[PDB]
RNA sequence: UUGAAACACGGACCAAGGAGUCUGACAUGCGUGCGAGUCGACGGGUUCUGAAACCUGGGAUGCGCAAGGAAGCUGACGAGC
RNA sequence: GCGCGACCCCAGGUCAGGCGGGACUACCGCUGAGUUUAAGCAUAUAAAUAAGCGGAGGAGAAGAAACUUACAAGGAUUCCCCUAGUAACGGCGAGCGAACCGGGAGCAGCCCAGCUUGAGAAUCGGGCGGCUGUGCCGUCCGAAUUGUAGUCUGGAGAGGCGUCCUCAGCGACGGACCGGGCCCAAGUCCCCUGGAAAGGGGCGCCUGGGAGGGUGAGAGCCCCGUCCGGCCCGGACCCUGUCGCCCCACGAGGCGCCGUCAACGAGUCGGGUUGUUUGGGAAUGCAGCCCAAAUCGGGCGGUAGACUCCGUCCAAGGCUAAA
């Protein structure tokens, strides 16, 4: 993503912007779509979006409003 | 060390009263707007005023 | 556990303190959205404040069947009977959807006239200053055109409640209704044996 | 279909309404098999030949063995969905072949 | 603690700090408002000391207005002493 | 007695470049307990948590249905309310526990691979030179035919025909948003007390300014400030508001008909078995190994199975704001 032939391609440039670094540790490549459950998209995998953590913690939340 | 029960933020701060009896009460409190004895006794110097 | 109470059953066994969620933020929220609106209005300006136009639906689900709502975009083929093309209606203020199916002719027509109601109403500034092509407008036009802010095409809900006057014929008293019904539960419960004595008839007679 | 009874209860219950007729959808192809697509794999067909078990079951099927062709095929494949229509495209095959 | 002046324990003295609270669910009682209804609690609008106040939606959101059945289902024809 | 061309490898302090480490609020991936509860305890719970190992941005992740539903059906993602302490799961014990519908906030969709330049690699990098300089131009080397560009992405599309209908940019001034510096009302009048008057009494004044602070005791008027605004300087901007010149096309697109074509992702899907995980129950996701596809075909319709019908979507590649 330093060579010039990649910078000026359209449609490859999204590659060099800084929120695809290592792509691969944080499970978002091909394969990580895969083990992170997120090949299908219903049922059966609701759980997997945005994250399983982060559905975790949106389940987990105890939501105390001002008028309650 | 720690005080006994600390204080948290998630206190109940806010109280609801029913839409219902907020207008009531603001009706009540018109009408008392209106009685000279009440605004005397309320503490206000109404001594001079007309009406 | 003691005294005739109800089975307690609150679901605090976990580190429960670390996900609360408070409210205080609630006011602040509404003015950040508000000035949101604000701000996108004048960029949009002098485009409607609600969004793009919207297709009359049904609801799903037998409780709501008989409820009428929002729907993501018209349809291609209501786009296309109403001669709207397929790629000019976003363009102009009209939400597409390509998957949305018209199984029934009544909701197809109720959208197709939303559209010529929207395009009856619409009007459309020049690309240009001067040159006015297909589709443009009269100068006219333009300078009495202003932010439509708001529902400029509500929908509404459902069957407005009317109770009319008519007479009782002798058919209508003669009518079983709940014959009627009971009758069509047992057609329905034996759909299976029918078809099957049925079947098995010109299998072997 | 027709559209619903009126009633609701009983065979096609729900709400009249005139039903409509839904043009064809690209992907209401979808699946449908081509011309050159075919040409290139029966040609590898030729160029690749037959995996051990495809050969096992034109066996059977040549014996007249239908069931365990049958049931071979799906010990192999997973899924008698799968392992009957495997058995059809090895009859064919051999239909093609035994002729002369 | 059955029983303490106890050969039961704690206490040299003084100052300051020091322990049934907050939250969620439910219940009875009481107060307030409305009443076959009742909640405006997520939003929207508006608001110039106010993160307040005030308006708006609900034609079906919650609870109530109907129950018995495992279920398919059916669903109160009007009280006398 | 050779010199070839390519293939796969060398070594270079070769020309030019990009890598590692730091911080923890929130975000992405992995790994992973026990205290505790069950009045004992082992499944269970604590918890898919703490600790451990890594990776990012200003947000991140997700995202444009191989989705739900069973209805007059709806229609990407995320978040709030409701669904709901519900269906379910559970020594069916202690306990645990979502989703669809509905209502809101915000809304936006795109681009590849493949049959389809063959009269012609039309594509791209680098050195060098020039100029209007985030780029454009010339030229020489090289990458690439084991495939760069253009078309095309199922909602389609390639073709064919056809009245038609649609397309080029730079100026000039600004408006908004951003930072900064300055300027801006009126008593310190008379007596008393006091170390000190900012206190009391008298007489006055400002107020779209009686927020706050300082000054020798409760100061609107002593000073800085506050209200209303005025001014001068500097930015980023890529949003739109008007005046100026330039006039968009035989290319592409829309639309009308046609029916001839119509290509769509493989150790992947899918099945078995094992372990983990889940509310997911003849098995919710995930992972190991074994078997291993199809193209009137494939994935689903919350009880395993065979057949007939019906509804529904099109995986195995990628990007994508806002709430
Ligand atoms: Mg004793
Ligand atoms: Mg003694
Ligand atoms: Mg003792
Ligand atoms: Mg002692
Ligand atoms: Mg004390
Ligand atoms: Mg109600
Ligand atoms: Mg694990
Ligand atoms: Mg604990
Ligand atoms: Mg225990
Ligand atoms: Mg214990
Ligand atoms: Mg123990
Ligand atoms: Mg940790
Ligand atoms: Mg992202
Ligand atoms: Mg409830
Ligand atoms: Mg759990
Ligand atoms: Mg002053
Ligand atoms: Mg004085
Ligand atoms: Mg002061
Ligand atoms: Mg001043
Ligand atoms: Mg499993
Ligand atoms: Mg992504």
């Amino acid at each position: 993503v330093a060579h010039s032939a990649v910078r000026n391609d359209p449609r490859i440039n999204w590659l060099c912007k800084p929120v695809h670094k290592h792509r691969e540790l944080r499970g978002l490549t091909s394969a990580g779509k895969k083990f992170r459950g997120l090949r299908g998209k219903g049922h059966r995998h609701h759980k997997n979006r945005p994250s399983r953590r982060a559905t975790w913690k949106r389940n987990q939340t105890v939501s105390l409003r001002r008028y309650r | 060390g720690r005080m006994f029960a600390p204080t948290r933020i998630w206190r109940k701060w806010h109280r609801r009263v029913n839409v219902r009896l907020r207008r009531v009460a603001v009706a009540s409190a018109l009408a008392a707007t209106a009685v000279p004895a009440i605004v005397t006794a309320r503490g206000h110097r109404i001594e001079s005023v007309p009406e | 556990v003691k005294h005739n109470n109800v089975i307690p059953n609150g679901h605090f066994k976990k580190h429960w303190q670390n996900y609360v969620k408070t409210w205080f933020n609630q006011p602040a929220r509404k003015q950040r959205r508000r000035i949101a609106r604000q701000k996108k209005a004048v960029k949009i300006f002098p485009r409607p404040t609600s969004g793009p136009l919207r297709p009359i639906v049904q609801c799903q689900t037998r409780k709501y069947n008989m409820k009428a709502r929002a729907g993501r975009g018209f349809t291609l083929e209501e786009l296309k009977s109403a001669g709207i093309p397929k790629k000019l209606a976003p363009t102009i203020g009209i939400s597409v959807d390509h998957r949305r199916k018209n199984r029934s002719l009544e909701g197809m027509q109720s959208n197709i006239q939303r559209l010529k109601t929207y395009k009856a109403k619409l009007v459309i500034f020049p690309r240009r200053a001067r040159k006015v092509k297909a589709g443009d407008s009269t100068p006219e036009e333009l300078a009495n055109a202003t932010q439509v802010q708001g529902d400029y095409m509500p929908i509404a809900r459902g069957e407005k409640r009317s109770v009319e006057v008519v007479k009782v014929t002798e058919e209508m008293k003669e009518f079983k209704a709940y014959g009627k019904l009971r009758v069509e539960r047992m057609n329905q419960r034996q759909l299976g044996a029918r078809q099957k004595k049925a079947a098995e008839a010109e299998k072997e007679e | 279909s027709q559209p619903k009874s009126g009633l609701f209860v009983g065979i096609n219950k729900g709400h009249v309404v005139t039903k409509r007729e839904l043009p064809p959808r690209p992907s209401d192809r979808k699946g449908k098999g081509t011309k050159r697509v075919h040409f290139v794999r029966n040609l590898i067909r030729e160029v690749a030949g037959f995996a051990p078990y495809e050969k096992r079951i034109t066996e059977l099927l040549k014996v007249g063995k239908d069931k365990r062709a049958l049931k071979v095929a799906k010990r192999k494949l997973g899924t008698h969905k799968r392992a009957k229509k495997k058995r059809e495209e090895m009859s064919s095959v051999l239909r093609k072949m035994r002729s002369a």
